[PDB]
RNA sequence: GGGGGGAUGUCCGGGUCGCCCUGGGCACCUCUCCCGGCAGCCUUCGCGGGCAGCCGUAGUCCCGGUUCAUACGUCGCCG
């Protein structure tokens, strides 16, 4: 799907972008794809990072493998740092609550664990 | 000045027994620095003295001696009262100093005052804009804040002021410590009310969108988790909770992946910025070792421009001489390099073009 | 660059001279025959003999009697001796501070050194042992003559300054003695741009002599004092020390973090080097016993007395005046109460080999603090004079509040908010009044719950702002604050105000041509003792 | 190592090493992150060796595998520290249920 | 006063919530074991030493 | 009602503490005070206070009279000179000015 | 072999007694041999070691003039080229070593050098 | 193995403790076992927490299920809080490095990911 | 780093079409003052101030491509 990727990103496609993002072959596609198109991908996936932060299982692995196969593209053309610089502000909004997002779980996950016991009293009852 | 304030309090007592609330309130405006115009900020308020604050709250609020009294609005319609609300003078320390005479024998006065005061404010203001202003302006305790959120939830569970008040009280109880919130909230709530507050923050989380996917927080943290610790095991004795902890786990693993990739994109942006610096200097012609291929150097290292300072014994610093600077550019040179001179160099104007072998 | 020099006159006439000169690069030039070289328009080619050992400045250079040894000493705490007959060096290697001065006896017998930590040692030759020993207060001094290594632009230029008032406690059961924070030396303490006191000394007030000395943190008074890059060491400073009520215990806290110039690679995103060192802060607390020979001995050490996700800088410490209980507040916000117990695991009591049981302090109580955040806090605490109740100023920006907590139960007895106009500096508790200093000064009774005294103090720089400090007397109900008169420099004045408990008029107004560094209350009788940056001390007494 | 961070010469101590020397020091580090009692000092040294010998990981793949076997314990060192706090919350309000 | 050259004292590392006690190391320092079997592997009735 | 004690002690000045004749005593220089100690007991035998007072003035130099012993020339930043005699205190109340801009050094 | 060299003068006064004036590192390896000359107004000492670079010093103006690092490389360039063949040549103890460059510079004007 | 557990912990066994710890049936054993013995278990597993912090996959699940089946034992006898209080200090030594233990991985795991690419260039080569 | 200019080379509407320009992209040399330090020289005790100031970058006749490091007094055995 690497040529599909290349096509989509040099005409600025979103439907073809979504066709590639719905689907291992991720590794295959990014080691297939090219360099400045990987920078274009990085920019608009940052847009995605902002506009929809739900389950990240696919696309954050995708930017991993993007920086794997063609992370060295944007040192060889470094002038577009604001491609990366604009990732570089989203990340710390993305960690604000982590000052207490584990302080979330432990008081709550025990209350979880209390019903696991109150279940365990009753299915034998 | 003590005799002066005693005479002023006696004159205000004379105004009270004459029931001259208009002139009394104008004296209050003169002290606080009727029209009663407002500065449009909770912050920029003139500093007022504790004796006038304590006399004001003494006159406004009341108590009932039956071994358990109750503040009442002696002045339910009062610009002085809404000024105390917006300036944040309605603290438990303030009202205990106000009613030092009759609260000396009653216990649990923090719980009593912090429960009763927002209920009093709510029956004053059904629009509860005064309540949200109190929430934003006053130093609040845990019982005060949980009764405030209780009033907001019986109000809801022209439609945005209550939500802003919810957010403000969420920030403040996120600030408050866990133990006091847990004990006072075990006191003041019922497990069904805790379930409604739980669903409120569930909606808050899922509207922030951490579960609804990509490719289609401390506040709520402290609030939702501390309140369920408050209710504890006495409440429930299901699959609601099962799906609930499932989406909790989705959000957790999402944030973990987020920190992993936080690190990598942070260092990538930093190295790309230093690479912009180095390739700017290389286009200038300072002949630094930077990468040439389209792949990342395994060492995320760049050749910085030479520090013009030279550290000497013992800690003294003299500037680097051009001799050693040339020694350093020489060691930075590689094994094979094409170093083309220009005729602009030969006349003395421009610089060369350097291309070293990729090391 | 010439630092100092000495000469031997070659003699019943004056036939020649030989001059050694020492310079802050660490070098000695000795010129052999200047009179014969400059008696002869034209002169011959003169060239001194070079002698480089010291890395930092050399401070004091002299000749040995018949002049066979070039004796010297400087910053690096080594008394160095050039052999001058062969190519060897002989050194008395590890002095307590930088060698400020060297002088010679009339005979070749006795050397006398002045050492940078206010000290003087007279030795006899090839005995090298303390034959006459005198030490002083060893305080941080604003130097009249600034420094001898402040001439050639070191990486950190050492600046005569005082960034914090001095930490000191008069000993109860022996008010003639006082413990006070010191480093190995004054110039070494100020080197690195941070206060470096991994050391405490006890000093007699009835006869103003430095009695004794003992370390608290890790020290290396034998290892090298300067790193290889040229940076002198910053040491764990003894931040907080307050003495027990009984005369038997002493609890201290030390802080030590890396410098920014050393972190340098822990930066990932928004991690500044300040963030890196504020993570890599290391804060010890140590409980100590004291023997009647003024012996300071360990009983416990706690590495983590205030911990949340990262370590919490611990804010204040206070002693119960009736019991062996130490309360402390940190950045956790909890106040923790520590009492000494007997080491006994499972009935087996741990006795010292002489027979006495091993005592060890422990967190007897924990009290969390309710917070009121309106839309970088600091803590301060003081017990009552009777005990049973503790007062704790929690200290965010202007919204800040004091909390009174019982001791028999961990329950809060009172909460008083809005008594600080900014961040808190400190607070004391007299017999009935709380005497707190923020940007404001507020003396405020609580049995009447009523402010008695209030002062808007003079706005100054931040150094002077911190250097304002306060202490009560508690024998006669009178308190006192020390405050400089408006970046701090040498020509600077401070004033001390004596206040009684009941009024607002000052009971004694007196300024000082230098800035007084610390004030302390005598425990036996009324009055205080105050020590000043031009490092001298004297006591105020009523009557 | 506490001495060499306290007298600030860890960077000097590690900047002049060779292939086999960083093999040994990395082996010690990878052995001894897992103790939290000196995990801080160990990860300081780990940061430094990352700063100092990440360049020739492709030149010497056996050290890249050592660089990997750094991670190959660390990817379960996240799980030890995480499940710590997962257990760390399991205790704290069971204490609250006492009262 | 020439400082006494003392080498680096090791850090007193903290103790876990069950130290190995003095008596524990004592009774484990009862080390040297001889395992002497009885006649015909007789279950050992009684052993004695007087005062 | 409150009263101040005399400022005693002080920081030892970098000006050379000088030996005594017969090597039995040591004249050490503080700020505002010059102290002679006896070496055998290592104990003070005389502390001589000196009023310094004009912001930053200090003892600039101090020297034994080379002509007659037990005499001390002490000099400040502004030119004020004392000729006190240790084992005693005669000369502390009578300085002499030198009419300098700023007295930087002196040698007797 | 501390790559270091010192100079020493007779003490004024006392006969037969000398002392070091100073020392310094000039070379980068040891100083295996040396020779001194003082003639036709030139007082020098030549020092040779193992870093191949002779270092010469003034005697009468020692500490008055800078030294001189003679070229560690021989006087003859010992480099040859057939420019039509673009062959470069260098010989030492028994071998002659030849490199061919096979390309120009304007073609490249990193990975291919 | 619940009676095995009960036996071992009321005679203070370590070999029988190790026989139970070498081995689902964990859930079975702890819902089999008793209350004050669960407190004894908690104390000496805290000892284990200190003395050997390697792979936690078994015993930290074990203390989970301990607090599941008989976590309410030590509220019904609360006087031995130092059983729990001594867990309550080990946990925060156990999290010190987590101030930067994710700052560990991300710079390192990319360097991992770089060899995954430099492998991917070569097995096709 | 900014604010600005004179000048180098560049594409897209382009212009009678040439000098280049406006509208977008711009990288550089230069000048300009406000950023950080560093010096000297007068001033006042100092606190401070003033004065004409340089540098924030690159390869030299040689050449600072330097100079610099922390004690003896006593060891061994085994408890």
């Amino acid at each position: 799907l690497g040529t599909v990727l290349n096509q989509a990103l040099r005409t600025d496609d979103s439907d073809l972008l979504e066709s590639c993002l719905q689907t291992l072959i991720i590794q295959n596609t990014i080691n297939r794809m090219d360099s400045s198109l990987a920078g274009t991908l990085l920019s608009k996936l940052a847009a995605r990072m902002h506009r929809r932060p739900g389950r990240a299982f696919g696309l954050m692995r995708w930017i991993q493998w993007t920086l794997v196969a063609h992370g060295g593209a944007l040192v060889t053309q470094p002038d577009l740092i604001n491609r990366l610089t604009e990732l570089s502000r989203v990340l710390e909004e993305r960690s604000r609550g982590l000052s207490s997002l584990l302080a979330l779980k432990g008081k709550l996950d025990m209350l979880d664990a209390q019903l696991k016991y109150r279940k365990a009293l009753k299915m034998a009852g | 000045s003590w005799s002066e304030w005693q005479n002023k309090a006696m004159q205000a007592d004379e105004l009270l027994q004459n029931n001259d609330i208009q002139s009394w309130e104008e004296l209050m405006a003169e002290v606080f620095k009727p029209e009663w115009e407002w500065p449009s900020s909770r912050s920029d308020y003139a500093r007022v003295d504790r004796r006038w604050v304590v006399y004001a709250i003494n006159k406004v609020f009341g108590w009932e001696g039956q071994n358990t009294g109750r503040l009442t609005c002696r002045l339910p319609e009062s610009s002085v009262l809404i000024y105390l609300v917006d300036a944040g003078h309605l603290s438990t320390s303030n009202v205990k100093s106000a009613f030092k005479d009759d609260v000396r024998e009653v216990d649990k006065v923090e719980e009593l005052i912090g429960e009763q005061l927002p209920i009093i404010l709510a029956e004053v203001d059904p629009t509860m804009e005064l309540l949200v202003g109190y929430l934003s302006g006053t130093q609040l305790g845990s019982s005060e804040l949980v009764s405030s959120i209780k009033l907001l939830l019986c109000s809801l569970g022209l439609d945005e002021h209550r939500t802003r008040g919810l957010g403000i009280a969420f920030s403040k109880l996120a600030a408050c410590p866990a133990a006091e919130t847990v004990k006072s909230l075990r006191r003041l709530f019922k497990p069904d009310e805790v379930l409604v507050l739980l669903n409120v923050l569930r909606a808050e989380l899922i509207k922030d969108g951490w579960t609804t996917r990509y490719l289609d927080i401390q506040l709520i943290a402290d609030l939702m988790s501390r309140c369920i610790d408050a209710v504890g095991l006495s409440g429930w004795m299901a699959n609601f909770f099962s799906q609930f902890q499932a989406e909790i786990s989705v959000a957790l693993e999402g944030v973990m992946e987020a920190v992993r990739l936080k690190g990598v994109i942070a260092e990538a942006a930093n190295y790309a910025k230093r690479a912009r610096r180095a390739l700017a200097d290389s286009a200038k012609g300072k002949a630094m070792t930077v990468h040439m291929s389209a792949e990342l150097p395994l060492g995320l290292k760049t050749d910085n421009k030479i520090s013009t300072e030279r550290v000497r014994s013992g800690g003294e610093i003299v500037a680097r001489s051009s001799r050693q600077i040339g020694h350093f550019i020489s060691k930075r040179r590689g094994i094979y390099s094409i170093h083309r001179i220009s005729e602009e160099m030969l006349l003395g104007a421009a610089g060369p073009t350097v291309v070293q072998e990729a090391r | 660059i010439i630092s100092t020099f000495d000469i031997r006159p070659i003699i019943a006439e004056l036939q020649d001279i030989d001059v050694a000169v020492g310079g802050a690069r660490g070098a000695i030039y000795v010129y052999s025959n200047l009179l014969a070289h400059l008696h002869t328009l034209r002169v011959g080619t003169i060239q001194p003999r070079k002698y480089h050992w010291h890395r930092r400045a050399v401070h004091s250079v002299k000749w040995s009697g018949d002049g066979n040894y070039l004796i010297s000493g400087g910053y690096e705490t080594v008394l160095v001796l050039w052999q001058l007959d062969t190519g060897r060096v002989d050194f008395l290697p590890h002095l307590s501070a930088a060698i400020e001065n060297i002088v010679v006896s009339p005979k070749g017998s006795a050397y006398a050194l002045h050492l940078d930590d206010n000290s003087a040692m007279v030795l006899s030759t090839a005995e090298m042992k303390p034959s006459m020993y005198v030490s002083g207060i060893q305080s941080l001094v604003l130097g009249d003559r600034p420094s001898k290594d402040a001439l050639v632009r070191r990486v950190w230029r050492p600046i005569d300054e005082i960034a914090s008032p001095l930490v000191a406690t008069i000993s109860p059961q022996n008010p003639s003695h006082m413990f006070l924070c010191v480093g190995n030396g004054q110039q070494a303490t100020v080197g690195g741009g941070a206060t470096s006191t991994p050391l405490v000394q006890v000093f007699d007030i009835s006869s103003f002599q430095g009695v004794a000395k003992q370390a608290i943190a890790r020290t290396n008074p034998t290892d090298v004092n300067i790193t290889s890059e040229g940076v002198p060491i910053i040491e764990p400073t003894a931040t907080k020390l307050a003495f027990s009520h009984d005369g038997k215990w002493l609890a201290s806290i030390d802080e030590w973090q890396p410098p920014e110039r050393d972190t340098e690679a822990y930066l990932t995103g928004s991690k500044t080097q300040s963030d890196a060192c504020k993570e890599r802060r290391e804060i010890y607390l140590k409980f100590w016993e004291v023997g009647a020979d003024q012996s300071l001995e360990l009983v416990t050490r706690i590495n983590d007395a205030h911990y949340t996700k990262q370590t919490e800088s611990i804010f204040d410490l206070a002693s119960d005046p009736t019991s062996a209980r130490f309360a402390t507040i940190g950045n956790d916000g909890m106040v923790r109460f520590w009492s000494p117990k007997l080491r006994k695991r499972d009935g087996l009591m741990a006795t010292r080999p002489d027979g006495q049981p091993l005592r060890s302090w422990s967190c007897s109580r924990v009290v969390p603090l309710p917070v009121h955040e309106r839309q970088p806090y600091s803590g301060a605490i003081t017990f009552s004079e009777d005990g049973s109740i503790l007062f704790a100023a929690f200290g965010p920006p202007s919204g800040a509040l004091v909390v009174a907590i019982d001791t028999q139960t961990g329950t809060v007895r009172d909460v008083v908010s809005g008594m600080f106009k900014g961040d808190i500096r400190a607070m004391k508790s007299l017999s009935s009044c709380l005497i707190m200093l923020s940007d404001d000064l507020v003396v405020y009774d609580i049995v009447s719950d009523e402010m008695l005294a209030s002062y808007t103090l003079k706005e100054t720089s931040e150094a002077a702002k911190k250097l304002t400090q306060l202490a009560v007397n508690h024998q006669s109900r009178s308190f006192a604050l020390a405050a400089p008169i408006p970046k701090l420099k040498r020509g600077t004045k401070s004033e001390l105000l004596i206040f009684n408990i009941e009024d607002e008029e000052p009971k004694l107004v007196k300024t000082f041509s230098q800035v007084i560094i610390s004030v302390c209350a005598v425990p036996s009788s009324s009055g205080f003792v105050v020590v000043d940056s031009a490092a001298q001390v004297w006591s105020i007494t009523e009557g | 190592l506490t001495a060499l961070r306290h007298r600030s010469a860890l960077r000097e101590a590690l900047q002049g090493r060779d292939e086999l020397s960083v093999i040994n020091i990395l082996r010690w580090a990878g052995k001894y992150v897992a103790d939290p009692r000196y995990r801080s000092i160990c990860v300081d040294v780990a940061f430094h060796l990352i700063d100092l010998y990440a360049e020739h990981v492709g030149g010497s793949a056996e050290l890249a595998t050592q660089f990997q076997q750094l991670l190959a314990k660390v990817n379960r060192e996240v799980e030890k520290a995480e499940l710590a706090i997962v257990t760390g919350g399991m205790v704290e309000s069971l204490m609250m249920s006492v009262e | 006063m020439a400082a006494e050259v003392v080498p680096l004292p090791q850090l007193k590392l903290p103790s876990g919530p069950s130290p190995i006690t003095a008596e524990q190391r004592y009774w484990r320092s009862f080390k040297k074991q001889k395992s002497h079997t009885s006649t015909a592997n007789w279950p050992i009735s009684h052993i004695s030493f007087p005062a | 009602s409150w009263k101040v004690s005399k400022p005693m002690g002080g920081r030892m000045s970098d000006i050379d503490p000088i030996f005594s004749q017969d090597e039995r005593h040591l004249i050490i220089t503080y700020n505002t005070s010059i102290q002679v100690y006896s070496t055998e007991d290592s104990l003070l035998v005389r502390r001589i206070a000196l009023p310094l007072t004009p912001s930053a003035t200090h003892i600039v130099s101090s020297a034994l009279s080379k002509s007659n012993p037990d005499y001390l020339w002490v000099a400040c930043s502004d030119g004020r000179i004392w000729h006190i005699n240790w084992t005693s205190g005669e000369g502390v109340d009578t300085p002499s000015t030198i009419d300098t801009k700023k007295l930087l050094d002196m040698a007797v | 072999m501390d790559r270091r060299t010192a100079v020493y003068e007779p003490m004024a006064g006392q006969s037969g007694r000398w002392s070091k004036v100073f020392h310094r590192r000039y070379h980068q390896h040891d100083v295996k041999a040396m020779a001194s000359f003082e003639g036709k107004g030139m007082s020098v000492v030549v020092s040779g070691g193992s870093d191949a670079s002779p270092i010469v010093l003034p005697l009468r103006a020692l500490g008055k003039e800078f030294h001189r690092t003679l070229p560690h490389l021989p006087q003859h360039p010992t480099v040859l080229s057939a420019p039509k063949a673009r062959y470069i040549l260098s010989w030492w103890e028994n071998e002659i070593r030849i490199w061919h460059l096979l390309n120009s510079a304007q073609q490249f004007l990193p990975l291919n050098l």
